[PDB]
RNA sequence: GUUCCUUAAAUAGGGACCUGUAUGAAUGGCUCCACGAGGGUUCAGCUGUCUCUUACUUUUAACCAGUGAAAUUGACCUGCCC
RNA sequence: UAGGGUUUACGACCUCGAUGUUGGAUCAGGACAUCCCGAUGGUGCAGCCGCUAUUAAAGGUUCGUUUGUUCAACGAUUAAAGUCCUACGUGAUCUGAGUUCAGACCGGAGUAAUCCAGGUCGGUUUCUAUCUACUUUAUUCCUCCCUGUACGAAAGGACAAGAGAAAUAAGGCCUACUUCACAAAGCGCCUUCCCCCGUAAAUGAUAUCAUCUCAACUUAGAUACCCACACCCAAGAACAGGGUU
């Protein structure tokens, strides 16, 4: 049984787990974009929310400069992370990086997915579109909103 | 090909279909709340040989509640969220009526249930339960129930799905003791033993087997009501309700003998806040119920 | 256990042929805009996101071959440029990236 | 501000419906009683009215080990050795006995629960049933009064060497060697602490929490 | 809860419980449908080979909120109508005992300190 | 087996007796300070063996992709009671 | 005079191209030649305690030691620790404490080897589910006014009815206690709804009385559950089920 029960399994351990996702979290704060299973990409995009959330709560901070040293690994990446995408996102609150699902990939045939922080400078990514406010239901929508409003 | 109705809408149309739904609910909601206003049916009498409706209502939680005489008491909290009559149909045994429970969006519904709700002036509910009553009680359909039709010190039964825990073994679907864990087993710890005897060459039919435990519906005889909300709309059974949090239930009345003549104060067909009846206040408690603020209570 | 008798290809048939093991048929399956490849609802494209993995791959090999060995990564955003194109006044401090070729038809 | 842990939810998926009347129930039970500020580790006096007993009003007096619960159910179990025995009393915050809940001495000690004091000798739990109060002074800092209490020897009832607890109240060095250092150092799991998926922020949530309490008073 | 073969502390002032013994005075039988036994059940408790009654009065374990927690079993002797063996009890006792009033009348009066 | 102790409860163990009519002194008999993964009992401490078990991690378990078989098979359209 | 093969024996009908054996753990289905709760007659039945006979399978048949034991002995109970068949039930659910084996001793028989319906030390317990069959339909002890009454000479001490807490099993929950931690659980809490055929008594004919009637007759004599793409889930192996304002 595992009513209610929030994250998922990985390596060998909640050990291995983690490592992965820091592995995974440092690749993307290098590379910005990073192809895994759609398990791993969720939870690396839930890990990678409350780091921003930590990055922007002060770099002098002691307790965020921890975090950021056992979540980067690779040392150089902490100031990029700490003096780039901290200010970038200054405006915004909570909502940041990208889910987009990959179709398969060649080997074992994983359920695999994008991730990346929005804005940066690598190529955007063919978001799925809507349908355009000229079609037939939206402008018959947009005619009913018209009426709407004319009534009141 | 499978399409749906947030597909071929644009940024800008989505939320305004949101907000017209949600403004025509709301009116449906107003339109349909004033029962005694419109074309209530001929109310009937209180008889001996006769019965109610019940009421579909959400389990929030659980939570304690003390009495007078300083003793323990499990209590729970069954939420009545709209809660509405769908139809009526008479005499293959006894009369019955449909009630409603919580509300569903109006986009992943059939077409017959989505033009049966259209039919009428409410929107569509999750669950339908249907509740066996007599011809002596017979309210037009759509009118509200609200958490005020129960009383506090009368007992009532709830039936609903409880906790499903998936294709479970036998310790846990059947409480079995099961063999030991040594001297001097090896490959059985939580295993069952024998099946029916040697010479029956089958399984009788119901022999206690691993297979999937809860999901089912049960039903409870024998909780009783301490106190009902009229405001948010709440109710206080005593002891725990099959099913989890924020999951719809079946509320009605018990069909124990000595809890079968009590329903004189009670009302026969629902409560009609319309009234000619004055309004209730905060909450209504029991005797034995001791209520919040009051002084601390002396055995002296 | 051992099969006591040999199963018929009759109920291997029944136990194989049935519509739960049969591959069902999919409708999840679009046209794309662009292209024209026959795209997956919620999902990319398939050249387009080889397209995008081929840009990534390019403006990496400049990135490494601009900042040498490892154990870099500025504190300074950067600017993908491609021949031509003046920088904007705007990103003055993020170092350029330049690139070869013209911009493609989705790049803004 | 202080905001008494027992009025802050769960971290669960229910309606936030029963927790408002749960706030609302406790708030009209402690606007007849009162419940004054008290954190792990200080001495109280709980007098409830038992009717079995020389007397209807029944005192007592012991210090607050845990304060688990929430709602209604918010309890905190009352150790102190008296004649050589120890007793624990399991007091809930909300109940219609319960006639004053004062308070002999405000503490907080390092460790959010004093479990441990069950292996411990009766010198660090034994006090005076009939001693009076102390002021805290008008408005001052609660003060930690940080201790080392002595523990019983290596026949512990709940294995406090380990670091899954976190004590950090228990000296070690005049009861485990080495070894046994090394043995419950062995279990410590470092991926706990920073792991940030697992924190549980209640700030717009105690916001809300402070906002209701100052509407209900202002009523 | 006190069940079988339970190394049970003995507060008395007799000479059963106060004199020493090369084993510790161990449960023998819950006078109780279950074997579980909670604070008012009788069971039998073996001091110097004996197979002398007792009384439960308190458990280690915390039943209910409102009644106390002890740290040791302890229990005072008793005999068949009870009518206790011991005459002075230093140890607190629960409240929870003073329900009765008929059952075990002279063991409440006996007892000095009280929860 | 008689009898005392060992458990409140002892065909278990130890202490003295032989109608042991089939024990017995290099087919070696009886004591004895050390020692035996040899065979039993037992005083203080215990470990979910039980009272009454659960929650978690890994392999295992379930679906997706492939290499891919043993023992065995008279054919099976393969039920219950008397 | 009639029914069984639970035990010991008679023959060896299928089984030596294998029915694997005694016990122990869990799991139970059926039968009364019934320990009781349910209902009665008799009694060497004044009442509690006793015995016999009729019906009852809706239930249970404790905790431990010696003992390999199915058997047998002992301590505390309870209305109770019953019997039999199910391959002397259940080893494709589990163990071998003996029993069927290879090694060594103790007493004896035997020149010797060797043997004991005599005892001891330890003595590999293998199988990937092919098919049949299956996978969620009530009760009781104790206590109290009755009552220390009726009964009874005195001890002693009744049925029936009502009220309160506890005990097997079944159905649910984490908010209070515990393992715990956005869960699941028990050590905690709630509920469990109507009989059971053998006798006790009028009027009345065979047999004008009398007669309870394998004559005609008068009294003790089922209700409730369930029924309109893509993401998450208290639903879950996939599928299936609920939600996505
Ligand atoms: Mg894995
Ligand atoms: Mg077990
Ligand atoms: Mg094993
Ligand atoms: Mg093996
Ligand atoms: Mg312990
Ligand atoms: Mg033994
Ligand atoms: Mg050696
Ligand atoms: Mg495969
Ligand atoms: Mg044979
Ligand atoms: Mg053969
Ligand atoms: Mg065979
Ligand atoms: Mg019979
Ligand atoms: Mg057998
Ligand atoms: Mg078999
Ligand atoms: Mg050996
Ligand atoms: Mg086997
Ligand atoms: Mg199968
Ligand atoms: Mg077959
Ligand atoms: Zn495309």
């Amino acid at each position: 049984i595992s009513h209610g029960r929030v994250f998922r399994r990985m390596g060998l351990g909640p050990e291995s787990r983690i490592h992965l996702l820091r592995n995974l979290l440092t690749g993307l704060v290098r590379h910005e974009r990073i192809e895994a299973p759609w398990a791993r990409v969720d939870e690396m995009r839930g890990y990678a929310e409350k780091l921003i959330d930590y990055g922007k709560l002060g770099d002098t901070n002691e307790r965020a400069m921890r975090m950021a040293d056992f979540w980067l690994t690779e040392k150089d990446l902490i100031p990029k992370l700490f003096q780039v995408l901290a200010p970038r996102y200054k405006d915004q609150t909570g909502g940041y990086t990208r889910m987009l699902q990959i179709p398969n990939r060649s080997l074992d045939r994983a359920k695999m997915a994008v991730i990346e922080y929005k804005g940066n400078c690598l190529p955007p990514l063919p978001l799925p579109r809507r349908d355009s406010h000229l079609t037939l239901l939206n402008q018959l929508l947009q005619g009913l909103r018209q009426d709407l409003r004319q009534s009141q | 090909s499978g399409t749906w109705w947030d597909e071929h809408l644009s940024e800008e149309n989505v939320p305004f279909i949101k907000q017209l739904v949600s403004d025509e609910d709301k009116a449906q909601l107003a339109s349909k709340l004033c029962p005694l206003k419109d074309e209530p049916w001929p109310i009937h009498p209180w008889e001996p040989g006769s019965f109610r409706v019940g009421l579909i209502a959400l389990k929030l939680g659980m939570m304690p509640l003390w009495t007078k005489d300083g003793q323990k008491h499990v209590v729970t909290l069954l939420q009545v969220q709209d809660c509405h009559v769908l139809k009526y149909t008479s005499k293959g045994k006894m009369a019955t009526l449909s009630v409603g429970g919580k509300t569903v969006s109006r986009f992943r519904k059939a077409t017959s249930i989505l033009e049966f709700y259209r039919e009428l002036g409410l929107p569509p509910k999750q669950t339908v339960k249907i509740f066996n009553i007599t011809d002596n009680a017979a309210i037009k359909p759509g009118t509200p129930l609200y958490a005020a039709h129960f009383r506090p010190g009368q007992y009532v039964d709830v039936t609903a799905k409880t906790i499903g825990k998936g294709f479970q073994g036998v310790m846990k679907r059947w409480g079995f003791k099961g063999q030991p864990a040594t001297h001097g087993q090896t490959k059985t710890h939580r295993r069952p033993g024998a099946v029916a005897t040697g010479d029956i060459g089958r399984v009788w039919p119901g022999t206690k087997m691993p297979g999937k435990m809860g999901n089912i519906y049960r039903t409870e005889y024998g909780l009783k009501v301490w106190r009902i909300n009229t405001k948010h709309n709440i109710i206080y059974v005593n002891g725990s309700v099959p099913g989890h949090k924020n999951c719809l239930v079946k509320v009605k009345d018990s069909k124990l003998p000595a809890y079968k003549d009590l329903g004189k104060n009670l009302p026969f067909p629902t409560y009609f806040p319309d009234g000619d009846e004055e309004e209730l206040p905060e909450d209504l408690y029991d005797e034995n119920v001791c209520q919040p603020g009051a002084p601390s209570i002396t055995f002296a | 256990a051992a099969p006591k008798n040999r199963r018929t290809i009759e109920v291997n048939r029944c136990r194989r042929r049935n519509p739960q093991k049969l591959i069902k048929v999919k409708n999840n399956i679009d046209v794309c805009p662009e292209c024209g490849h026959l795209k997956q609802k919620h999902v990319l494209c398939a050249y387009c996101y080889e397209k995008v993995c081929k840009e990534t791959a390019e403006i990496r090999r400049q990135i490494g071959k601009q900042e040498g060995g490892p154990f870099k990564a500025p504190t300074i955003e950067t600017v993908v440029l491609y021949t031509g194109e003046t920088p904007s006044e705007q990103d003055q401090g993020k170092r350029i990236i330049e690139r070869d070729r013209k911009r493609p038809s989705w790049f803004t | 501000r202080f905001l008494s842990p027992e009025f802050i939810p769960r971290r669960g998926r229910t309606d936030p419906l029963k927790f408002q009347i749960e706030r609302k129930d406790m708030l009209e039970r402690r606007k007849v009683l009162h419940i004054p500020e008290f954190y792990v580790g200080s001495i109280l006096r709980v007098t409830t009215a038992d009717p079995y007993a020389s007397g209807k009003i029944s005192q007592f007096l012991g210090i607050c080990i845990q304060r688990s619960g929430r709602g209604l159910g918010a309890t905190f179990i009352l150790r102190n050795v008296i004649e050589g025995q120890g007793v624990e009393i399991c007091f809930e915050l909300y109940n219609p006995r319960v006639q004053e809940i004062q308070v002999v001495k405000l503490e907080k000690r390092l460790d959010d629960s004093l479990l441990y004091l069950r292996d411990a000798l009766p010198e660090y739990s034994t006090f005076d049933v009939n001693m009076k109060p102390v002021v805290q002074e008008p408005n001052q800092k609660v003060p930690v009064n940080e201790l080392k209490v002595k523990m019983k020897p290596k026949p512990w009832s709940k294995r406090w060497e380990r670091p899954n607890f976190n004590i950090k109240g228990i000296r070690f060095d005049l009861c485990l060697t080495e070894q046994q250092m090394k043995e419950a150092q062995k279990w410590n799991q470092p991926w706990l602490e920073f792991d940030m998926m697992r924190e549980y922020d209640t700030s717009k949530i105690e916001a809300a929490i402070w906002k209701e309490i100052e509407a209900s008073k202002r009523s | 809860a006190i069940q079988k073969m339970t190394r049970v502390r003995v507060v008395d002032n007799s000479a059963l419980g106060n004199s020493p013994y090369h084993r510790a005075p161990r449960c023998i039988h819950v006078y109780k449908k279950n074997g579980v036994g909670k604070v008012g059940d009788q069971i039998l408790l073996a001091i110097k080979g004996q197979k002398k009654k007792a009384l439960i009065v308190g458990h280690c374990m915390p039943g209910p909120r409102m009644t106390p927690r002890f740290d040791s079993n302890n229990v005072v002797l008793i005999e068949d109508n009870g009518n206790p063996v011991g005459t002075r009890i230093k140890t607190p006792i629960p409240t929870s005992l003073r329900k009765r009033e008929g059952e075990y009348s002279k063991v409440l009066a006996i007892a000095q300190n009280f929860v």
